[PDB]
């Protein structure tokens, strides 16, 4: 069974059992949201960090293909002979 | 009770009556050998060690850039 | 009284020997001998010696008690005892400005 | 102040809490620190032993303390011992901590005014503790705001609470250790009377049998002066530069001694 | 939903049964007793009393195990209690 | 002033008006009423506080005498300390920190 | 000195195993019985210990 | 991305604590364990890019506290130890998340318990990504918060009241130590960002490395719960299961572990410290595997097994061997988990019974949980091979390895843990699955055999086993305890690896004991442990269901009786505490507002100057009879005493005393 409980208690976290009826599309513009925020985190630390080594050309690191610092350093490096 | 109207509380007496005993209690006060030798410790005796002891060991220690071949101790 | 102490003080024998005989088959064996106990006894009618026998076995129970004796979850002092209690008045409050 | 600060209507609360205490911390950086430099530094023991005295009794016996508003009131004389002595530091930081953790105060002893002198007391009429239990049931709003402002007077990180807290604890303890390490104590017992006095109203139990009719949840006034209130100490708690960089050169000026190979230059 | 009132009988019903003390397995029933319909002596009880707070997993207290001299009042008893599993 | 009992001696099973707080409404309380309910600490009711003190230290006292016999008989190193050219000086942070095992004293 | 109840410590130990005859007997029978007795409860103490015994075999040629 | 480990789990999070009405329950579990499976696949990404390759990510975004010298960032270092340490405390968050959404299915508030999931793992994040002390600080207290709230999340109940307040108070007693330490490491050093600590610590005053030495391990053994301040850990059992194995056995745990492994570069120039951290990780592997073996219940059994665990890292440490503290920290994490998660499985299929004593059987009615709960305690008891093998076993020679007394001491004491580790290993698994049914009918009765005429289609509750989302973790938390160790441990441990060379860890040569380790321990001592583990569980299986009354003869000796309680009871140590700390401080406070404040402050204050001043009033004001021959004398005699002062020449002093003396008498009445 479930535990009774007062429906006039206004709570943000829900409640009891709490589920709307429209819970999917709430959690769709969420996640979207989450999204939109996790992406410009993203954009602040593909700029802003930092490192002293780059990675071997032939190894695997994915970093490689947003990191501003090692993709200048692969983009002036392709530059001999 | 208290100028706007507050929500209806089974007030118990006896906790009411505690609550007063709280708020009166100076009025009962008196010197006993008890009472004496508890104030007395609380207001001379420990303030007057924390006293002393934050006075004897006034500018006795700095830490500051302190490398090996050195001492804490400044005084 | 003197009835209901002595009923009291069987079930809390029994269940103190199981608490620290976890095996029931080994606790069979010692429940039958602490009934057998209270038997020895039933003929006695003497006020002034009933009690003096209710006194040694509350001491005996406390020389022998179980440093963390079993509980039903939802007993008190159980695992589960007040997990989730309900609100105690499900009335709306009444129309207060505040 | 135990009777003034409980006794008083709740406007008035706030303002004896949040800006009258205030008042002597900011006469000690006019009055003390650059006209009595000689005599501040040779008397620091006695300020110290008795700030450290305060932070000690003063934690004990909020402890103690039955009313919900005199244990608000009690913990305030426990943070003003740790600003006092962080005002005696002759530090930088723990006079910069001094001026931040009175002001930290001033938000969270405003918001915990109003939390027992402004809606338990409108609700129930009593300021008892022992006829409070489980609100969390039914006040959810009030217990996060309540629970978020008794993490501010333990000192919790971010909020300025700790920022204060922890400046004006490494000059005091800078200055003289043993007053530092007695007064690092309020870590622990701030926590004690914060967390025991958060646990006995929003928990312990269900919703407490003395209450007769149910309670409403905060009003959206009770609401947006404990969301504002809670709003500045954690912004400040996150980023203390807003009020650090506009102290950092005035309060220099305060400051007594010097470096041997840094002073009298030619 | 929750405790069926067949269930607590059949469950209790077993549980007498396999009581060597009980006269007859014949003369349990809803509305049995312990002290003339089935035989049971003071100890006996205290013994039932303990296997039906055993086999519903409750601690029944001692002022309420007095009550319980017949198998209705049993039943009624884990009716009553929520916690019964 | 009641008797100056802790709340969780008295009968869970009793009918309270309080189950939670095993206290009837209007019941005559302490002056530690605060520090005498069910939220508060606990009180263990094992053994008196003398016999604890002595079955702790018979645990301390079992404990040092196991490493009493170990101090007797535990052996001796069974290899020569390792040895580094230069003391490892340099790159341990030079004469200013601490350096490694080189043609020492014996140990 | 025997006690004024009939209680003696040595013989509740020597009553401790389980009774040639006991009132709640059949009641409790079950928890020994086919499900529960020695074999079947430790049958698979070690569960996949069987098969992974032949395949190590045929591993080993 | 690294970044985005960072913020992933805080956000989800939010979404669930302050929006769980616009999502609900479903919405909030997608979000949040979306959230941090996310997470967790970048910390794998990021395991590799940091780890193998050996390249530490700096990241500075605004500065936190910046005064004259203290310039504290919101700042983030990864290095080798920062993606070891992420490794289990985000793959288990992900399978504790999932395991939730199957084991609090009828709770009433999953939305806030989904969100205290989420916001416990960005602390702990913030714990290891921190690059300085008071931003690690942030996540120390961060998970402190996160721990209260979890284990009083059934809040109505006042047992659960009491533990939270046990955890956040005992652990604020080591944040106060770890306060005064980053206060010495800001006096001697000007900041505590780790590169500065770290690039000065061989040249600072030895004295000052022993006091933030200590003052850091006091603090690590409140958050790791050593036998000083461990009383908290037992009691954090009250939460919901899954807070014990992800919070109180796999990673908050082992934030202390990581604080002394992180400061390895500066405590690695104490030996003092170090010796200390030696002892007391022995001390705690002994005194928490003896408690164990006299717990009735399963949960409490498991967290006495961890405090176990977590004394044979800080033991580790106190050898030098940070690397093989890190290695047993991340294998433990892994095990642990499956042992609290297969214990969750049991508590569910029995109706929340936790007591072994109504255990049984089992064996048949829950194969998978059986399964998994025995691959957990051979890699626990460090069966060869297991994955716990290649981590304990390791410490144990190299605690020999470290030919010295203190090193053979710890080798015997954690020696005998081990013996008693084996012992409460084997009493969970035979009292919950192999001895005969303890517990009643319900739990065992099926529906294959008749027993019901009408209430046949239901009314059976035989105790199966739990769903996908309850099972799943299981099985995965299995394969990791099995070849995990194995498959990592060249990177832990190797010979001459060069894994943490970013100076994650620092071990000075000077303290290197591994050569002896692999090549001058003897070959008895090295397998010792196996012989010890074999024969005792053969021990204790024969004692019980083939004697079974041996022990019974020991419980009921006095002196059995009396070492059964003494263990069980904990040392005494929660008795002591209360009666003497605790206690001891309620009636302080008892005195300080009944005889000082609302007493002799007041006597020798306010209200005894109004008893004496409205007397001393009422008493003058009783000379003014208005009777016009009396105020004639008193004008004579006031002309006479001035006439008197001024003709003698009298001492002023003389005048005074005259003054208080008749004060004196107006103070007496009549
Ligand atoms: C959590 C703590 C964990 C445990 C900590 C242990 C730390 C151990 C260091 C203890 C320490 C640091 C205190 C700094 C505190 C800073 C703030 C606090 C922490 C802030 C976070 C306190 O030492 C002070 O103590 C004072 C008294 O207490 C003494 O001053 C006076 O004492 C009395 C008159 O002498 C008066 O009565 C008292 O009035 C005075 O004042 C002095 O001894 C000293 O000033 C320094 O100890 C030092 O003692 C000296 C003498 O041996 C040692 O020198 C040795 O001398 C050679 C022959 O002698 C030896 O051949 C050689 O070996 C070595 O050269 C040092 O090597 C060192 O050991
Ligand atoms: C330090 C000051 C605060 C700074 C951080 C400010 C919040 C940042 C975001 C935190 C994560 C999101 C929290 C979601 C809220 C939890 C669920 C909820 O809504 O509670 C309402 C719930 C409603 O729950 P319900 O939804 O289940 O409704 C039914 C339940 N009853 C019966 C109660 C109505 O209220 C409660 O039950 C608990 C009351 C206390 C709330 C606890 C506070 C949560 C936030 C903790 C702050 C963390 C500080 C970090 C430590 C500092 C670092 C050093
Ligand atoms: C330094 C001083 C530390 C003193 C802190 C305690 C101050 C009093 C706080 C009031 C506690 C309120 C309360 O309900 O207590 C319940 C709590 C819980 O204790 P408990 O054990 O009685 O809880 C009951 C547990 N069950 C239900 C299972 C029986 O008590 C405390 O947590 C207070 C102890 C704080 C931590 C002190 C650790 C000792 C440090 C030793 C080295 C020094
Ligand atoms: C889930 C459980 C995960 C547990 C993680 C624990 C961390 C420690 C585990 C240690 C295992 C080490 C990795 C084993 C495989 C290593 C490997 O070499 O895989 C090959 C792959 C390709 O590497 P590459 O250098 O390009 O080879 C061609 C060179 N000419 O190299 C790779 O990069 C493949 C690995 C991809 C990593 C991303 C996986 C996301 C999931
Ligand atoms: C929450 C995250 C808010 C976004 C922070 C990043 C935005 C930014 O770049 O501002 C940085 C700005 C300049 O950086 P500064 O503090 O002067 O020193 C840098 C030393 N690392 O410094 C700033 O102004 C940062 C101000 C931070 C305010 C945070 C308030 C949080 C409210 C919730
Ligand atoms: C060496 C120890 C040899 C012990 C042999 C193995 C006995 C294991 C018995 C057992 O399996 O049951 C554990 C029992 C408590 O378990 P429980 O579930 O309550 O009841 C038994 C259920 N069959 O446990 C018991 O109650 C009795 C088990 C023996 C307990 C005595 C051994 C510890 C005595 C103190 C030794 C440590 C102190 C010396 C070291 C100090 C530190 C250096
Ligand atoms: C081993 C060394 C023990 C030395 C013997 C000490 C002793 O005499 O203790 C006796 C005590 C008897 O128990 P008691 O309850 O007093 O008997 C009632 C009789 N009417 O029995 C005890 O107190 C035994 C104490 C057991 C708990 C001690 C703490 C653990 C010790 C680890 C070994
Ligand atoms: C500052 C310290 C004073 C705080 C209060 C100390 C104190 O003990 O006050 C109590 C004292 C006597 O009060 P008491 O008469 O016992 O109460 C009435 C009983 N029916 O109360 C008194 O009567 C004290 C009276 C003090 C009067 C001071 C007068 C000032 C004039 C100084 C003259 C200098 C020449
Ligand atoms: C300040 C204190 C002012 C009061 C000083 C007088 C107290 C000494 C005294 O006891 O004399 C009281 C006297 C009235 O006489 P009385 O003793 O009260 O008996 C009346 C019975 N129907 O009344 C008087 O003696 C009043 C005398 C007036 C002279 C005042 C002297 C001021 C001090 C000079 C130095
Ligand atoms: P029904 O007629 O069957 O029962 C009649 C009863 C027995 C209820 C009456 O009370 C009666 O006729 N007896 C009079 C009261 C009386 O004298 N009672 C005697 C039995 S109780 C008693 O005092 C003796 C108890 C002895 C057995 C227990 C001893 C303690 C054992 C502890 C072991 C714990 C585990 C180690």
């Amino acid at each position: 069974p479930k535990i009774p409980y007062p429906k006039h208690v206004w709570s943000p976290a829900g409640g009891w059992y709490a589920q709307p009826a429209n819970w999917k599309q709430n959690t769709a513009i969420f996640g979207l949201v989450i999204f939109g925020i996790t992406a410009m985190v993203w954009k602040y630390s593909a700029e802003h960090e930092v490192r002293h080594k780059m990675p071997e050309p032939d190894r695997f690191y994915p970093s490689r293909y947003w990191v501003k610092q090692i993709k200048d350093y692969e983009r002036a490096q392709k530059e001999k002979q | 009770m208290a100028g706007l109207q507050h929500y209806k509380i089974a007030m118990d007496p006896a906790l009411v009556r505690l609550g007063s005993m709280i708020s009166n209690r100076y009025k009962y006060f008196r010197w006993t050998k008890r009472t004496a030798l508890v104030s007395f410790m609380y207001v001379v005796v420990v303030p007057s060690t924390i006293g002393y002891l934050a006075y004897k060991t006034d500018g006795l220690w700095d830490l500051r850039a302190k490398r090996r071949g050195d001492l804490i101790s400044e005084r | 009284s003197n009835r209901q102490a002595a009923l009291s003080l069987y079930r809390r024998a029994l269940k103190l020997a199981l608490d620290w005989t976890v095996h029931r088959n080994l606790w069979r064996g010692q429940a039958l001998y602490i009934r057998s106990l209270f038997e020895k006894n039933r003929n006695v009618t003497d006020p002034r010696l009933q009690r003096a026998l209710l006194k040694e076995t509350e001491k005996l129970l406390e020389k022998w008690k179980h440093p963390d004796p079993y509980c039903p979850p939802t007993a008190p002092g159980g695992s589960k005892y007040e997990r989730n209690l309900p609100v105690p008045n499900l009335e709306p409050p009444p129309p207060l400005k505040f | 102040l135990l009777r003034a600060h409980v006794e008083s209507p709740l406007g008035g609360s706030i303002v004896l809490a949040a800006i009258v205490l205030k008042l002597s911390l900011y006469g000690v950086f006019r009055l003390i620190l650059p006209i009595l430099p000689q005599a501040s530094l040779n008397l620091t023991y006695i300020v110290y032993a008795i700030g450290a005295i305060t932070v000690l009794y003063a934690s004990f016996s909020t402890l103690r303390t039955v009313d919900v508003k005199e244990l608000i009131a009690y913990s305030s004389v426990a943070h003003a011992a740790i600003y006092l002595m962080g005002v005696f530091s002759n530090t930088i930081q723990g006079l910069e901590g001094a001026i931040l953790l009175g002001l930290a105060h001033g938000f969270v002893s405003s918001g915990l005014f109003i939390c027992a002198g402004g809606i338990l007391y409108d609700r129930t009429g009593t300021r008892l503790i022992y006829f409070f239990r489980g609100l969390t049931q039914i006040m959810p709003l009030f217990s996060l705001f309540f629970f978020i402002l008794c993490l501010g007077n333990a000192g919790t990180p971010l909020t300025l609470n700790f920022v204060g807290e922890f400046m004006s604890l490494y000059g005091t303890l800078e200055r003289l250790p043993i007053a530092g390490m007695l007064a690092s104590t309020s870590i622990i017992f701030s926590a004690a009377y914060s967390i025991y006095m958060y646990n006995r109203i929003a928990f312990g139990g269900s919703v407490s049998l003395y209450f007769i009719d149910c309670f409403r949840d905060l009003t959206k006034r009770e609401f947006f002066i404990l969301f504002t209130l809670v709003s500045f100490t954690v912004i400040l708690g996150i980023y203390p530069s807003f009020v650090l960089d506009g102290l950092h050169y005035n309060i220099s000026s305060v400051v007594y001694g010097i470096e041997p190979n840094a002073s009298y230059l030619t | 939903e929750g405790l069926q009132k067949v269930e607590v009988y059949e469950r209790i019903k077993s549980l007498l049964a396999g009581f060597d003390k009980v006269n007859d397995p014949n003369n349990i029933t809803e509305t049995a007793h312990f002290a003339n319909d089935l035989g049971l002596d003071s100890l006996d009880t205290v013994e039932v009393v303990m296997a039906i707070e055993e086999e519903f997993s409750i601690e029944i207290p001692d002022k309420d195990a007095d009550q319980i001299h017949s198998v209705d009042k049993a039943i009624e008893y884990i009716l009553r209690q929520p916690d019964a599993h | 002033n009641p008797p100056r009992i802790k709340r969780q001696f008295r009968d869970p099973h009793a009918d309270w008006w309080d189950k939670q707080e095993r206290r009837n409404f209007g019941e005559p309380v302490h002056e530690d009423h605060d520090i005498l309910g069910m939220f508060s600490p606990y009180e263990y009711t094992w053994i008196t506080p003398g016999k604890g003190l002595f079955q702790i230290g018979l645990f301390i006292a079992s404990f040092l005498g196991l490493c009493y016999v170990v101090k007797l008989t535990y052996p001796d190193r069974v290899s020569y300390p390792r040895e580094f050219e230069g003391g490892l000086e340099r790159e341990l942070g030079g004469a200013g920190a601490v350096r490694a095992f080189l043609c020492l004293d014996d140990e | 000195k025997p006690n004024i109840t009939g209680f003696d410590m040595r013989e509740f130990l020597r009553h401790t195993k389980t009774p040639t005859y006991d009132p709640w007997e059949r009641h409790e029978a079950w928890r020994y019985t086919g499900r529960f007795s020695r074999f079947n409860r430790f049958k698979g103490a070690l569960p996949g210990f069987g098969i992974a015994t032949v395949a190590f075999t045929a591993y080993c040629v | 991305m690294y970044l985005s480990i960072i913020i992933l789990p805080l956000l989800g999070s939010v979404v669930s604590g302050f929006f769980g009405r616009k999502v609900g329950v479903s919405g909030a579990q997608l979000i949040t364990c979306s959230s941090v499976i996310i997470t967790t696949i970048l910390s794998i990404i990021a395991f590799f890019e940091v780890g193998f390759n050996n390249i530490p990510v700096t990241i500075n975004i605004f500065r936190w506290i910046d005064s004259e010298w203290f310039i504290i960032n919101w700042g983030f270092q990864y290095d080798s130890l920062t993606v070891s340490m992420l490794i289990p405390v985000l793959i288990i968050s992900s399978l504790v998340h999932i395991y939730s959404i199957s084991y609090m299915s009828s709770d009433p508030h999953n939305q806030r318990f989904f969100s205290y999931l989420s916001l416990f793992t960005f602390m702990m994040i913030i714990l290891v990504t921190a690059n300085n002390y008071l931003l690690m600080f942030v996540g120390w207290e961060g998970v402190g918060v996160c721990s209260y709230l979890l284990v009083s999340f059934w809040f109505t109940r006042i047992a659960a009241n009491q533990s939270s307040i046990s955890a956040f108070l005992t652990n604020r007693v080591g944040d106060c130590f770890l306060t005064v330490g980053m206060f010495a490491i800001l006096w001697s050093l000007g900041n505590l960002d780790y590169a500065t600590v770290f690039s000065l610590a061989p040249y600072i005053n030895s004295n000052v490395v022993i006091i933030i030495g200590i003052c850091l391990l006091i603090g690590a053994m409140a958050k790791s719960s050593q036998v000083g301040l461990h009383v908290w850990l037992p009691m954090a059992m009250e939460g919901p299961t899954p807070v014990s194995a992800l919070i109180h056995a796999a990673t908050m745990v082992t934030a202390g572990v990581y604080l002394l492994m992180r400061s390895s570069p500066l405590i690695e120039y104490s030996s003092t410290v170090l010796l200390l951290c030696l002892w007391l990780g022995a001390i705690t592997t002994v005194f928490s595997s003896l408690i164990g073996l006299f717990q009735q219940d399963i949960k409490k059994v498991i967290a006495y097994s961890t405090m176990s665990q977590l004394g044979m890292m800080v033991l580790s440490i106190g050898l030098s061997s940070y690397n093989i503290a890190l290695f047993h920290l991340v294998n433990h994490a892994f095990y642990k988990a499956l042992l609290f998660l297969g214990a969750g499985s049991v508590i569910h299929a029995v109706a929340d019974n936790q007591d072994f004593r109504k255990f049984g059987g089992l064996i048949s009615y829950l194969p998978l949980t059986y399964s998994v709960m025995l691959i957990a305690s051979l890699s626990l008891v460090a069966f060869p091979f297991m994955t716990g093998f290649y981590s304990k076993d390791f410490i144990l020679e190299s605690a020999y390895g470290q030919f010295s007394f203190s090193g053979v001491a710890v080798y015997i004491i954690a020696t005998i843990g081990a013996i008693f580790t084996t012992l409460y290993s084997v009493k969970v698994l035979y009292l919950t699955f192999l001895s005969n049914p303890n517990g009643p009918r319900t739990y065992y009765r099926l529906a294959i055999d008749n027993f019901f005429s009408a209430q046949a289609i239901k009314s059976y509750k035989p105790a199966h086993e739990g769903d996908f989302f309850l099972t799943l973790p299981l099985v995965i938390l299995a394969l990791f305890s099995i070849f995990f160790g194995f498959i990592t441990k060249d990177i832990f441990i190797g010979l001459g690896s060069n894994f943490f060379v970013d100076n994650s860890l620092f071990i000075h040569p000077i303290h290197e004991i591994m050569i002896d380790t692999e090549f001058a321990v003897p070959v008895l001592f090295k397998l010792l442990p196996f012989i010890f583990t074999i024969s005792f569980s053969v021990i204790a299986l024969t004692l019980s269901e083939l004697l079974s009354e041996l022990v019974i003869y020991f419980k009921f000796s006095r002196f059995g009786y009396n070492i059964f309680g003494f263990f069980n009871q904990r040392f005494l140590i929660e008795f002591f505490y209360n009666k003497y700390i605790t206690n001891l401080i309620l009636n302080l406070g008892g005195q300080i507002t009944k005889i000082l404040d609302k007493g002799s402050i007041e006597l020798f204050g306010p209200y005894g100057l109004e008893r004496g001043l409205v007397k001393l009033s009422k008493n003058i004001s009783s000379l003014s009879t208005s009777h016009v021959t009396t105020y004639a004398l008193y004008i004579l005699v006031g002309f006479i005493l001035y006439l008197i002062y001024n003709n003698l020449l009298l001492d002023y002093s003389y005048l005074l005393l005259i003054i208080i003396l008749l004060l004196l008498l107006m103070m007496i009445g009549e």
